[PDB]
């Protein structure tokens, strides 16, 4: 049991790494929008164009990931 | 001692997501690629993809393979 | 509900309770010095997480100090 | 005949003439209301609306209230009543102060000096109206119960 | 001669070269894919039909032929619903002893120890026990055979293949015209005669000569094989006359209006049969008889090719009044020219239909032995619930839709349509004032209750034994109800459903129904009830009515029905669209229908369900815990939620360990949808471009471009997930729960 | 040039959807344009309107809500003939649309470029660049 | 129960002036078709029957439950 | 005011000015694209931040670019 949940808990950290290193490799540009970094930290979207832009900012891959630090404290 | 570790445990959490919150913040507004050429966050940013790829595989390893293992023994 | 639900409900919800405020006798002798607006796209993501977060704190916090308590072991 | 016209005959105003809007009976109402009564000062507009309000206040508050089965249930509701008339005329000074830029005239609910009018004759009328149910119930035994003393 | 057949003779030619060429049916799709989003944008608008094509005869067209392959797909549900009672089933050994043996109509294989779930369902047979009631319906029926449930199972796959033909017929053989279509009044004429009505007539012809003498011969206590068969009662009149005497007489007494003679098999007896807790049967042939002169007489009103009949159009552009304009003018060109106003009508109505089903079916059990099969009677309870809500959602969706592609503001000046257009600030913010207030004094009772209960004020709560909210309505219209027999209808003999009050009906020594007593709990959960049903309204209305402009969009219509947004200007304009009206809204239709089921469960194991001990005492599966516990949230939590969710998680080694896994599985599956509800599709792009760069690299990347989801469809796939998630939940919950302990 | 106050306007049976009272004490913004017929046409702010033959006149509380109705006069009743016009509650009546008597999508003389950079958009500084400083973003 | 009787000539005097009522109805009434002599045709005639025999055995069962017959 | 600009990359396609609900942008002579023009967005107080123009934009990366900023009446869609 401890070594599934250690692995759980593995999980849970290399998958709030993701998000939370997505987020900062990512927050300077991407291919979806190569100038976000003219936009800032923290803004809503890029709207709908280019398919939908919804939580491509930096900030809303901190809003992600902080829904799994507490999936993984829990 | 369960609402010490408990505690402790959330404000760790807290702390690392903020950390890597404030690296992203770093990135878009402090960051400067000029002065910063070919320096180890130049290339960290260069490889940014593989850093990523890899913690997407990793993440999708231990999710696949743990949740499987507990769903097998459920 | 800040998570799920997102702002052009909201707005379109408000601008009726902005028509009736406007349009109720003995009501429109008050008036807002702030129009009504429904919460921004990044500050509702903000109300939600805050409020989600909060919400995960005070039920665990709540669990691991009462389970313990009241079981004593 | 319809009885649904253009708000004011203006069509492209965000509002209907309905019977239910705009009937004499709703006109004669809101004029007849101390609010909308024309002829009234602004401290009298706030003398009848604050002793309206302030008399159905006490009611909940002693019956409902959390010590209601005491025998002191009448004058925690008239506190509770006067508590809840105190926050509210706060509201109604703080609402005052911001919204409306100081001007000479009085005349109107919507300038600062008719509000501060107002909010004086709200309070006034409101622990006036809330003392006349406390003294109201006190005295008559029917409405310390519920209309329940006849039974 | 005005209404006629008019075919187009062989239209579509059979061919596979469609099939061959996925994306075939719209422009957009035909030339092929480019990124993964094609695939996804494929399979959504594959139905929309009024999108593919400009003609309102080939769409229609194409939806007669889709109906006839869903039937096709009912009919083949029903043929194995049949055939797994005839195969697989304990049916038989539940006849004999319908009490003891639990239905199971499902057998599994043995592979990975997964026989476990062939638990011993009773009658020397092991299989998954079913709650559909389809063993209580066939006993109805009077099959009493398996042998009789094979010939239904061969008429099933008869229909199923009669049907598949009629639409590949009436596709691509002899396909109808536009003007066949639009014959509202010669449809509504046959739908109400001819299907309805005949199917109540034929229905009660059946119940008069199959199911009455069957049963009766079954109540009267005979075994199943000594019973004479279904076609002995209809030539043995002498034999059909010993149960019912009435049948010496022959139909002289229908014809020379002498009906009177008829009550042996023609009761308004009401009430239960107390050998099986179910409705008599004599009433039900009673019924369905009655139902049927109706229904042919109401399809006698409308107007069709002789010079009698209703003008609907007549009907309604008749119907003004001083303050609604022009009435209902033009109301008719939209009921036969657009199909989504019609959807957004018989959705709405048969949803309702299904909950009127769930309200009427548990409150008068109309089967044998089914109100004491108490996992039959939650599980079609809950099921009618869950359809009926969303069928009622998706009246609302098309509702939508019609508001916005049908809707054509030059035939529809102040009409009914117009004026509500023109008044919607003011619908929607006194729904929106009723929903507050009534969230407020609903649930802020509950939460006041909690307060008190936590704070020790038990004198300080509403409850029966505090401060009573008594349901003063809702017990009046149970004593009216309990003095109707004898008095308001006077030739009843029992009341309508023992519901409202009277006696204790048991059968095997469980309840089969027992007076429902409503207090201040009741009280409170039903303004729970009238809360959510007004906010699911308030959302799916805001949605139609303010689907083609607002103050915010003023060109909404262009953007179209299902659109994500706006842009994130105007403040954002997130989820502006009908369709997420419609997403938001099966949300709180999913909130609404739990919360009744929730209640249902409870109330009914609290103080209906149980068993009967001696002196007519009634132990209930919770023991009456529903009165002081269901006024406090904690009380939910505690006696409710965590008091039954025993059985599902104690399920493990058992025939319950599916529900357990199910249960586990749907909590899962409830919670990965938020991954796909509190995120957006920006980040799933960008997570996707690190993907394809790894991909790129080891040169296997697709030539199909993935892609995230689109807005619309990462919203629609968190919503089928949580959907999933959370009433399989339920659903797991509910028939572990049940199962054990009823 | 100027709003003709007198101009009448389309048939309406009233809606809950007009403007506010931020029309009256913001800004109020107008539509007018010609009709060769007596035809219906849908509302931004609701239900459906008759515009009538000759000129018509209407008072809207967004400029998107008169360029929606605009698109829905060019497009369904091909009026090429609208214009669009904010009233503030001074009385004083600002010409919008089209601002220079030729529409947005036409070229015309005299136009003066305003917010055009130079460089393409990869060449924009970055943020750290501008920090602490006064300096734009576009290079 | 309510009290039916077996046919008489009563119950047939109730059909046939239900029928006939009807078909004066009808001449009266139906809006799309010498007083009976104009534009009478086969569906009418059908029509007012079939609401004469409708109007005449709920008349029947009425007047057999009330006693009159 | 949002702010919205122009990069010379912008081919003068006019699409962007079409998708404007709120007139702020138009086209002027340019000689840096085979078109002749370029879109100018001298109305950015009227611009209420949809970013229709962007998505009409067929520039690999759009040439028209809102950039959303302070909020007024105007641009934040209230017709209250
Ligand atoms: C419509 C309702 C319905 C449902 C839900 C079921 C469900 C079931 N049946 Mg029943 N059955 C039905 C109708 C139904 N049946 C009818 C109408 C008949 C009469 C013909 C039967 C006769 C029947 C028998 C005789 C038996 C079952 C059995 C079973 C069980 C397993 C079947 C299985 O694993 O097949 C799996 C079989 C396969 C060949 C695997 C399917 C894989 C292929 C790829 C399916 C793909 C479909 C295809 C892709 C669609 C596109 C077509 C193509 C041109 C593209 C399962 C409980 C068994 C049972 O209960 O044992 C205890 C059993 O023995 N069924
Ligand atoms: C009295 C004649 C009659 C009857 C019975 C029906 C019956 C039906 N029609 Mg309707 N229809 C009629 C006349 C009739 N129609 C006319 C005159 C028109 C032209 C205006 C239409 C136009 C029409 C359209 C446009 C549509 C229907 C649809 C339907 C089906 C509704 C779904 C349902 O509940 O089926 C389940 C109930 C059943 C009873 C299934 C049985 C199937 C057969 C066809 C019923 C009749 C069998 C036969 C007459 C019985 C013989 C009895 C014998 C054993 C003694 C149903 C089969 C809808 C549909 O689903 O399309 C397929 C649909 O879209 N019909
Ligand atoms: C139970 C809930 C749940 C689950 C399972 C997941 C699962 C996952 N999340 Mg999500 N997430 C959730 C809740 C959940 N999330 C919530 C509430 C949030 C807050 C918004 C997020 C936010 C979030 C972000 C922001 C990110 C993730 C990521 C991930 C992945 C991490 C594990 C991994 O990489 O491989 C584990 C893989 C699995 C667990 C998938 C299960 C395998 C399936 C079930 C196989 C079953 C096949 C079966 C036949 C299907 C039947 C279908 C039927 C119709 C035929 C994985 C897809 C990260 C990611 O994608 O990294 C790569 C990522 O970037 N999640
Ligand atoms: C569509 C449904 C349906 C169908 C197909 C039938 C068919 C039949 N009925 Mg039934 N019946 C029905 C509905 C139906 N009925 C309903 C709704 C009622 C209630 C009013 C009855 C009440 C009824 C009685 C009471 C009797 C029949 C009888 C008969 C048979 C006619 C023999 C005859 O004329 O002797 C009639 C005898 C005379 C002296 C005349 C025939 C098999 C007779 C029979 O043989 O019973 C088995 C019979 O006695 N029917
Ligand atoms: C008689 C009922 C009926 C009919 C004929 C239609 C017909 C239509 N609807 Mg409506 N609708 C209905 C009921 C109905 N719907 C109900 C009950 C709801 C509420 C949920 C809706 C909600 C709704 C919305 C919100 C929308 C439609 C749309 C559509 C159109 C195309 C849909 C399409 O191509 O999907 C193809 C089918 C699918 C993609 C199937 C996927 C759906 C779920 C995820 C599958 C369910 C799986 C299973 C049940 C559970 C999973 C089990 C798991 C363990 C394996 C078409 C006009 C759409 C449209 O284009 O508008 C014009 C649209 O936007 N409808
Ligand atoms: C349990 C979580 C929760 C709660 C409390 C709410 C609360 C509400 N929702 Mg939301 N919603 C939720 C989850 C929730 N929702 C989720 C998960 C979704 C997913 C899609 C939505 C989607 C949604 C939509 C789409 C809509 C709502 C609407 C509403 C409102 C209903 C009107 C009402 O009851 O007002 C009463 C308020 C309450 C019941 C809140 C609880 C307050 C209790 C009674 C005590 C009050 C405490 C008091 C203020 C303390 C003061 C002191 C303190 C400040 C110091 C209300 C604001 C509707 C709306 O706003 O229009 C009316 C609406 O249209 N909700
Ligand atoms: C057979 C084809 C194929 C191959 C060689 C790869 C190769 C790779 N993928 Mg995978 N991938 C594929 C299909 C494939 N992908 C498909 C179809 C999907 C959509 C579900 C994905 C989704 C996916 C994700 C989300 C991730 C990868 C990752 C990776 C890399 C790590 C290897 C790994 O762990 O795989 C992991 C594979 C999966 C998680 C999904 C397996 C999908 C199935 C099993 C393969 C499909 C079979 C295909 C239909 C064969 C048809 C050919 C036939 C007609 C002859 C590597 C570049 C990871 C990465 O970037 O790390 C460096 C990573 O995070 N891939
Ligand atoms: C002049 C002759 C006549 C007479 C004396 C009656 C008298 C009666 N009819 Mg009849 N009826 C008549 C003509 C007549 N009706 C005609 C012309 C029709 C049209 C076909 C009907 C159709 C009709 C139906 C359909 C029913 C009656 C019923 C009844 C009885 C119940 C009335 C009541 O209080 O319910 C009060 C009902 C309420 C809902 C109160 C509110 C009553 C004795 C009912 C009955 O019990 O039959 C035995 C019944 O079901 N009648
Ligand atoms: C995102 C971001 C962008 C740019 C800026 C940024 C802020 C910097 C950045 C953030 C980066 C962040 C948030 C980075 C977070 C980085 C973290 C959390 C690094 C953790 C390091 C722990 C180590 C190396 C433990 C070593 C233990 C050892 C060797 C034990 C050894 C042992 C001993 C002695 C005893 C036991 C035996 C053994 C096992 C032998
Ligand atoms: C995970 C996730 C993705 C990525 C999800 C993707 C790309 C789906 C791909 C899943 C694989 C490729 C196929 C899924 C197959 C499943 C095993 C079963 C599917 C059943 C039906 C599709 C047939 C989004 O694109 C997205 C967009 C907007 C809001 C939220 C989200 C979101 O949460
Ligand atoms: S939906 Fe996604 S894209 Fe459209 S606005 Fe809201 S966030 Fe920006
Ligand atoms: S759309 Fe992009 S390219 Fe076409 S004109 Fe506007 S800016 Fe220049
Ligand atoms: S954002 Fe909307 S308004 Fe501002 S410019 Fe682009 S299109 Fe015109």
């Amino acid at each position: 049991g401890d070594f599934l949940i250690h692995h759980a808990i593995a999980l849970a950290l290399h998958t709030t790494t993701l998000i939370l290193v997505k987020g900062a490799l990512d927050a300077r540009g991407s291919k979806l929008m190569p100038d976000k970094k003219d936009f800032g930290y923290a803004f809503p979207c890029d709207g709908p164009g280019r398919g939908g832009t919804c939580d491509i900012s930096a900030w809303d891959a901190f809003y992600l990931s902080m829904f799994w630090m507490l999936n993984t404290i829990g | 001692q369960s609402a010490l570790y408990t505690h402790h445990q959330y404000i760790a959490g807290f702390l690392m997501v903020g950390a890597f919150a404030h690296g992203a913040i770093f990135f878009v507004r402090d960051y400067d690629p000029e002065q910063n050429k070919n320096n180890v966050l130049a290339r960290i940013l260069d490889h940014k993809e593989a850093i990523i790829s890899h913690l997407s595989w990793v993440s999708l390893f231990l999710g696949f393979h743990t949740l499987g293992i507990y769903v097998h023994n459920d | 509900m800040f998570l799920i639900s997102w702002r052009g409900y909201w707005q379109e919800l408000i601008e009726t309770l902005v028509w009736a405020h406007e349009r109720t006798p003995l009501a429109n002798l008050v008036r807002w010095k702030d129009k009504p607006v429904a919460l921004s796209i990044v500050q509702a993501r903000l109300v939600g997480l805050i409020h989600f977060t909060a919400g995960y704190i005070f039920t665990y916090a709540a669990f691991v100090i009462a389970s313990t308590t009241g079981k004593f072991g | 005949s319809q009885f649904i016209k253009p708000y004011n005959d203006d069509p492209f105003v965000g509002n209907l003439a309905t019977p239910v809007s705009t009937s004499s009976f709703t006109k004669s109402l809101l004029s007849n209301l101390p609010a909308y009564r024309a002829g009234l000062s602004p401290l009298l507009r706030g003398v009848e609306i604050g002793l309206t309000h302030g008399y159905f206040l006490v009611g909940p508050f002693y019956k409902l209230g959390p010590l209601r089965n005491s025998d002191v249930a009448l004058l925690s509701g008239f506190f509770s009543a006067l508590g809840l008339i105190v926050i509210l005329v706060a509201c109604l000074t703080i609402y005052g102060v911001v919204s409306f830029e100081e001007t000479e005239a009085k005349d109107q609910l919507q300038t600062a000096k008719g509000w501060r009018q107002f909010t004086s004759g709200w309070l006034v009328g409101s622990v006036g109206g809330a003392s006349f149910a406390y003294i109201l119930i006190s005295n008559i035994p029917f409405l310390q119960t519920a209309g329940m003393s006849m039974l | 001669k005005k209404v006629s057949i008019t075919v187009d003779r062989d239209p579509v030619a059979t061919s596979f070269e469609k099939w061959a060429q996925p994306g075939h049916f719209s422009r957009t799709l035909a030339k092929g894919p480019k990124t993964t989003t094609w695939i996804w944008n494929l399979h959504a608008d594959v139905h929309d039909f009024d999108s593919h094509t400009n003609s309102l005869e080939d769409i229609s067209r194409k939806i007669f032929s889709a109906h006839f392959g869903q039937l096709s797909i009912i009919f083949l549900w029903l043929s194995g619903m049949y055939f797994h009672g005839a195969r697989f089933s304990n049916y038989s050994a539940w006849l004999s002893n319908p009490t003891a043996v639990k239905p199971s109509a499902q057998v599994v294989w043995p592979i990975v120890g997964q026989e476990v779930l062939n638990g011993d369902v009773g009658g020397g047979f092991q299989g998954v026990q079913v709650t559909s009631g389809f063993f209580q319906i066939w006993r109805s029926s009077g099959i009493t055979s398996e042998v009789e449930l094979y010939w239904c199972a061969l008429a099933g796959l008869i229909m199923s293949g009669l049907m598949i033909f009629a639409g590949w017929f009436h596709y691509h053989k002899a396909a109808p015209k536009l003007e066949w279509f639009q014959n509202a009044e010669s449809m509504l004429n046959h739908h109400l005669s001819g299907l309805l009505g005949l199917g109540c007539l034929s229905w009660a012809g059946h119940q008069i000569h199959v199911s009455l003498p069957v049963n009766k011969l079954l109540d009267a206590g005979v075994a199943p094989q000594e019973i004479p068969l279904p076609h002995e009662f209809l030539v043995n009149r002498d034999l059909m006359a010993q149960l019912y005497p009435s049948f010496s007489k022959g139909l002289v007494p229908f014809f020379t209006l002498n009906w009177s003679e008829y009550s042996d098999f023609l009761t308004f007896k009401g009430g239960l049969n107390p050998v099986t807790g179910g409705l008599w049967l004599s009433d039900t042939a009673h019924h369905h008889l009655a139902l049927a002169v109706l229904f042919i007489v109401a399809g006698h009103m409308y107007r069709t090719n002789w010079g009698i009949g209703h003008s609907m159009k007549e009907i309604l552009e008749a119907h003004k009044g001083p303050f609604t304009g022009e009435g209902h003018k033009g109301l008719y060109e939209i009921l036969t020219t657009s199909w989504h106003a019609q959807l957004a009508i018989n959705l709405a109505m048969l949803g309702s239909v299904s909950i009127i089903v769930a309200h009427h079916m548990y409150a008068m059990p109309p089967y044998p032995y089914i109100a004491t099969d108490y996992p039959t009677q939650l599980s079609i309870f809950t099921h009618h619930m869950w359809i009926g809500g969303f069928c009622v959602c998706g009246g609302a969706a098309h509702a939508g839709i019609f508001m916005v592609r049908d809707y054509n503001p030059a035939q529809n000046y102040n009409n009914l349509l117009d004026r509500v257009i023109r008044h919607r600030d003011a619908i929607i913010s006194h729904l929106n004032w009723i929903c507050i207030f009534l969230g407020f004094h609903s649930f802020g009772l509950y939460i006041h209750n909690d307060t008190m209960r936590a704070l020790g004020r038990t004198q300080d709560m509403f409850s029966d034994t505090a401060i009573q909210l008594k349901p003063v309505f809702a017990q009046w219209v149970q004593s009216i109800h309990t003095l109707a027999p004898g008095n308001t209808t006077p030739n009843a003999l029992a009341t309508a459903s023992y519901a409202f009050g009277g006696d204790v009906v048991a059968v095997g020594n469980k309840v089969a129904m027992m007076p429902i007593s409503l207090g201040t709990a009741d009280f409170m959960v039903h303004h729970i009830h009238a809360f959510t049903i007004h906010v699911t309204v308030l959302i799916l209305l805001k949605g139609v009515l303010f689907s083609r402009n607002s103050r915010l969009i003023p060109d909404k219509a262009n953007l179209g029905f299902r659109f994500p947004c706006d842009g994130p200007g105007r403040g954002g304009t997130c989820q502006s669209s009908a369709w997420d009206s419609v997403f938001l809204g099966l949300f709180w239709m999913y909130n609404c229908i739990s919360v009744v089921i929730f209640h249902f469960s409870w109330k009914m194991q609290s103080d209906v369900w149980g068993t009967v001990q001696s002196d007519g005492t009634v132990t209930h599966i919770t023991g009456g815990n529903f009165a002081q516990s269901a006024i406090t949230i904690n009380g939910w939590l505690r006696d409710f939620l965590w008091a039954q969710a025993s059985q599902v998680i104690q399920s493990y080694g058992s025939a319950l360990s599916a529900y357990g896994l199910i249960f586990l599985g749907a909590h899962f599956i409830w919670a990965f949808s938020l991954m796909f509800l509190f995120s957006g599709r920006g980040y799933w792009q960008e997570l996707i471009e690190s993907i394809v760069w790894a991909h790129n690299k080891l040169n296997v990347a697709p030539a199909i471009q993935p892609r995230a989801l689109s807005i619309t469809q990462g919203r629609a796939v968190g919503l089928a997930h949580y959907l999933l998630g959370g009433i399989g939940t339920t659903w797991a919950f509910f028939l572990a729960r049940i199962i054990s302990v009823g | 040039e100027t709003l003709n106050l007198q101009i009448p306007s389309p048939t309406f049976e009233g809606s809950t959807g007009g403007w506010l009272r931020a029309a009256e004490v913001e800004e109020k913004y107008a539509i007018t344009w010609t009709s060769p017929k007596e035809q219906v046409f849908e509302m931004p702010t609701g239900g459906a309107a008759i515009m009538r033959q000759g000129e018509n006149l209407l008072y809207l509380a967004r400029k998107e809500q008169c360029l929606a109705l605009a698109t829905q006069v060019k497009n369904s009743f091909k009026i090429t003939d609208y214009k669009v016009y904010r009233i503030f509650p001074s009385g004083e009546v600002q010409y919008l649309h089209p601002k220079d008597g030729v529409f947005p999508e036409k070229v015309n003389a005299g136009r003066v470029g305003v917010g055009n950079v130079s460089h393409s958009i990869g060449k924009n500084l970055n943020p750290a660049q501008i920090k602490f400083t006064s300096k734009s973003f576009n290079g | 129960v309510p009290q039916t009787v077996a046919w008489s000539a009563k119950t047939g005097a109730v059909m046939v002036l239900s029928n006939i009522l009807c078909i004066v109805a009808g001449r009266y009434v139906i809006q799309v078709k010498s007083g009976s002599f104009a534009g009478f045709g086969l569906p009418e005639l059908l029509a007012s029957t079939s609401l004469g025999h409708i109007v005449g055995s709920g008349a029947i069962l009425g007047l057999s439950y009330v006693g009159v017959l | 005011s949002h702010s919205v600009k122009v990069y010379d990359t912008c081919i003068g396609c006019t699409q962007c000015v079409r998708a404007c609900p709120c007139d702020v942008l138009e086209m002027v002579s340019w000689d840096g694209c085979k078109a002749g023009q370029i879109a100018s967005a001298p109305r950015t107080e009227d611009c209420i931040g949809c970013k229709r123009c962007e998505t009409a934009c067929p520039t690999d990366f759009l040439s028209v670019r809102v950039y959303l900023g302070g909020e007024t009446t105007r641009s934040m869609g209230l017709a209250y």
